[PDB]
């Protein structure tokens, strides 16, 4: 019927899709594009999240004067990440590649959800549905000033096969570069002790080695026909 | 046998039926958004990502690039539908256990069809679409505000934008400390009723009290296609 | 076996748009882009019905707060609706009341027998749709916008909202609760620009364009249907 | 052996302040508070004249673009001004035109002999003017506002201006360029609070205030000039 | 003479003269404001850290929490005062040495007593307080924006808040790419002239065009205490 | 009767310089932060010294008269000591290492801060004495795009110790304080060229080839 299901590798391989599901096309995994200073976010888990042709500067803009300018000023955009270990500085040009996810957009012939458990236990599928994936529970992020996004709970989007503390780069549009600042941050849904109503949380710093614990898990899941 | 699911919120401590023609998955507590570093991500109230089968004042956590998380010692919120539960006349700050009466339940429900909202931006009904049947009916909730005025809002296509009860604070603020509390600054946004003279007029502005708030929401109707 | 896909569309004239061949008209209405209330914009993504909404008006909606009391255009809010082709009056001042009309473009909800979704090329080149899938419309690749302090919203790339049928440096008009509507320098509309495979890991070529050559540096898209 | 030091005072009512004693009168005007345009907000320090102008309007200012193309009260921007003890209209809906008049504090702008500053208690009592210093005036720390979008901006704490003679739970009013001025629940003004000192280092004990015991919480202040 | 300070823009690249009274210490180029991370930081025009000795595009850094800095790596922005020089026929960004005939000069002066700005909010000069006698006079320059609509502005008692010369576009963008140009959205907003009767009425809007500007700006003066 | 504030960035109040009297001695405040918008105190001026320290040193109100006192979410941000960054949140009592100190000082004259945008003194104009030298701090982020600046012609602006993390978020409602990666301290940069600097080169400078690109600073005070 053509539900789109679309997978992020989180490395600098396309994912192949599933035996039966038609690959669409391969790209490079979007995260969101940064236009004014404003995030314009695409969901991890719909098609529009992988875009076929990588650039610093895929997109430009005009205004009622009827000027456009491309790469002319200081935008951005942002990409997942691979699980390459984080460079030193900034990466340019060719040697930005593999730090870029890859996906696949393959066409399905039922729609995938993700479920979360908000439990260190791996949530169900419904009753009826075969399980694609396990992942971690991404819910959103943040970079540059206030902006960033997030990804729909129920969207495959939200389910990360590998936790990543920074699991999305930025690229200077302008000077063509890529790179993981300080300032990015990564939001999950935690695991909860409680059976489903928690009292007031305990303040932890999670380090290395101590954190996957505390990270919800997720399945994403397809109906069976 | 396709499966599309359709998310249904009370607005009360009471768990939701699922409509006709569907069959529940799953309870939870409505989430309408979150806030994390200053930034506001809603989960659309029509999927079943506002949905969450266990509630916290802090539902998530964040980690730095130094591979290091903090939970709940910085200062971001959660945002949760409430219920007619009465804010407490001390107007202090909830806490624990007492949060829990003020939560909004929502079903998580599996569906035969595609299912979408119709607005009439009246205070009639507007009726379903050809071929469509209806699962309820509502008033028309665009989006909301709280603090530092950031917020979200709903897809005007999805069930997340017709909330069966009218509610002028809507919604309630919980903090990564524990409390919860309705702040003055809640703004809830819905779709004005709007004449077809009215249309291409300067609108007549209009400050409406209690009593005189329900009529003057638009409509909406979600529907279920039949198959 | 209609599961009820819907496809809205958007002629960005005064006149209804026609659903695509192979779709069911079930309504039509105005192109609304996005609402700014409290300083916040929300969008309504333009593949969606909620970009179709039955009736027009420069404050669709109204706030309300814990004190039980709404406000309706009484305060300083925006709405931004997709526009057509009219041009600016020459005075450059708002425009309000019945001349609003002329501004503000239509669209159709239609429901689908199948998926239906875009593709974009990220060239100058129409993109094809995918094996097994029928053509709806072709168009230009349209992301995001923002105007009003920088505030805005944007498509998603696999939605037919992201595929305008017409360029337009100026595609949405500006409305305030007071009653006017006006186009605005800082109205940016952004687009997916043309990137060459081999330059994808290279740094960009800046590129200033001017009238009549603003299509040079947008990517095409088509908007298809799987075919059932 | 005057070098020009200003201090500005606000009334908070529809009369003039009267400058302190000590000071010179040099003109009076309209408490400007600060203004929004195309969303984000740019305040004056109220112990500055830059908060004191001779003119009032809901909207104050224009703006320009490269263009050269100007705009006045033409979009959708916003003034604060301080206000007086007038209630809102029963109605609570927004004030325009003459009705205004009522609502807008008003200022004087007065040259001192000396340096002048504000000092703040942190408690209940008024703090003590610095050693060789006399007392122009005393009332509750004012620091910072928000309103509209959650924009605004706030006082120096060592000017006159984070000193406000008359404690209000809404000492300002917001405007409109289409003219409208109103109150609004998110109009937030923030005070410094009174500490103990042997709390400096404990955890806050929250607290909520209603009408008749908003001050208990409030520090104080004195606005002082150095002799001679 | 206690230290007092007086800056003055020529808005051209020619170098302004100190005023009446006050004397030479250095001269710059007019720094509007920068933005770092998206968060816009002006400096006062009247004051001393409105002129740089040096000019560049990018003429800050910024560290992170590991102890490490990062120069012009990023996309952050400086803002300066720019002259009549016309904006390139092209509209292409400006980078290097042709950047240097869009820069405006300032100077700081020593002053032997303080100094401010008065403001007619009509087309007329306001005249100096009493007992101050005039420097210059100019156009209400109140607050400004840019990239991503953020921005900073004057305090409308400083000589900051006062331009000799009206500009449409007072200022210019820079990038820390080594680029800079003038933007659709880069607005000035000034204070408009208002008449007695037009203070407590509905403002009358109005859109002006080349030749008319000036004219409803609002005038004023920058002055210094007679001593 | 002006002002001079001096920020130690130790745990120690500063001393006044001779002839000056002390008004009062406090801790440093950079800025507050309610409904997530900062609201910065001039280092140079008397205002970001506060006499007594607090998490949560403000509240606020609105016009239905209801006012809350650390019922919220809001936060306050001083200017740090130059003591190692802790690992996770200090609270109470553990919070005082880390705030700077300051005192205000009744001034003669005027004090102004020059900046070389080089990696030389810049001189004191003629006529002026120098109180001390330090960096050129020019502005600073932390939570969302909130943060602020300083005033370049201000003594606020010129930083006797350079440190990478020159002040610390406080939680307000908690009572704790800590130092977030998303903290950004900018700086001037020193600039080799005479007057106008070409494209900047980008560089990623690490922990010793710092200081020698930040630009440098004096505070002058007027001569009587």
């Amino acid at each position: 019927i053509g539900y789109l299901l679309v997978k992020h590798s989180q490395t600098d391989q396309e994912p192949m899709c599933p035996v039966g599901m038609n690959k669409l096309w391969s790209g490079y995994s979007l995260l969101y594009f940064e236009g004014q200073e404003k995030a314009h976010n695409q969901d991890l888990g719909l098609a529009g999240s992988c875009l076929a042709r990588f650039s610093t500067m895929p997109f430009l803009y005009c205004n009622p004067g009827d000027v456009c300018y491309y790469a002319s000023r200081n935008d951005k955009s942002y990409w997942l990440s691979t699980t390459a270990p984080l460079p030193m500085m900034p990466v340019a040009e060719d040697e930005i590649k593999p730090y870029i996810s890859r996906c696949s957009v393959c066409e399905a012939p039922a729609i995938a959800i993700a479920v979360h458990s908000q439990d260190v236990s791996i949530p169900h599928c419904p009753a009826g549905w075969r399980s694609l994936w396990i992942g971690y529970s991404f819910l959103m992020h943040t970079a540059a000033g206030d902006e960033g996004g997030g990804q729909s709970l129920v969207s495959p989007g939200s389910c990360l096969e590998d936790f990543r503390a920074t699991p999305f780069i930025e690229c200077n549009g302008g000077r063509g570069t890529c790179h993981y600042y300080a300032n990015k941050y990564s939001f999950w849904l935690t695991t909860i002790p409680e059976q489903s109503f928690q009292g007031s949380p305990s303040a932890d710093t999670l380090k290395a080695g101590l954190i996957r614990t505390h990270i919800s898990r997720c399945q994403v899941c397809m109906k069976n026909l | 046998d396709h499966g599309f699911l359709v998310t249904r919120h009370s607005q009360t401590i009471d768990d939701p039926q699922c409509p006709s023609g569907t069959k529940i998955l799953y309870h939870g507590y409505s989430l309408l958004y979150v806030q994390g570093n200053e930034r506001a991500h809603g989960q659309d109230l029509g999927t079943a990502g506002s949905c969450l089968r266990k509630f916290s004042t802090m539902p998530f956590l964040f980690c730095n690039i130094n591979n290091v998380c903090n939970f709940a010692s910085r200062n971001d919120y959660s945002y949760w539908l409430s219920t007619p539960e009465p804010m407490p006349m001390s107007m202090a700050p909830i806490t624990g256990e007492n949060i829990r009466p003020f939560i909004s339940r929502c079903a998580v429900c599996e569906a035969p069809a595609m299912v979408m909202a119709v607005h009439s931006q009246t205070i009639q009904i507007p009726p379903c679409p050809s071929g469509w049947s209806s699962l309820w009916i509502g008033y028309s909730f665009v989006m909301h505000t709280s603090a530092g005025a950031e917020g979200s809002g709903q897809a005007l296509a999805s069930p997340g934008s017709c909330l069966e009860e009218f509610r002028s604070a809507p919604f309630i603020e919980c903090h990564g400390r524990g409390t919860c509390n309705y702040y003055a600054n809640a703004y809830s946004f819905w779709l004005a009723t709007i004449e077809r003279s009215e249309m291409f007029k300067k609108p007549t502005p209009s400050t409406l009290k209690a009593g005189e708030l329900r009529t003057h929401v638009s409509r909406c109707q979600v529907c279920m296609r039949r198959t």
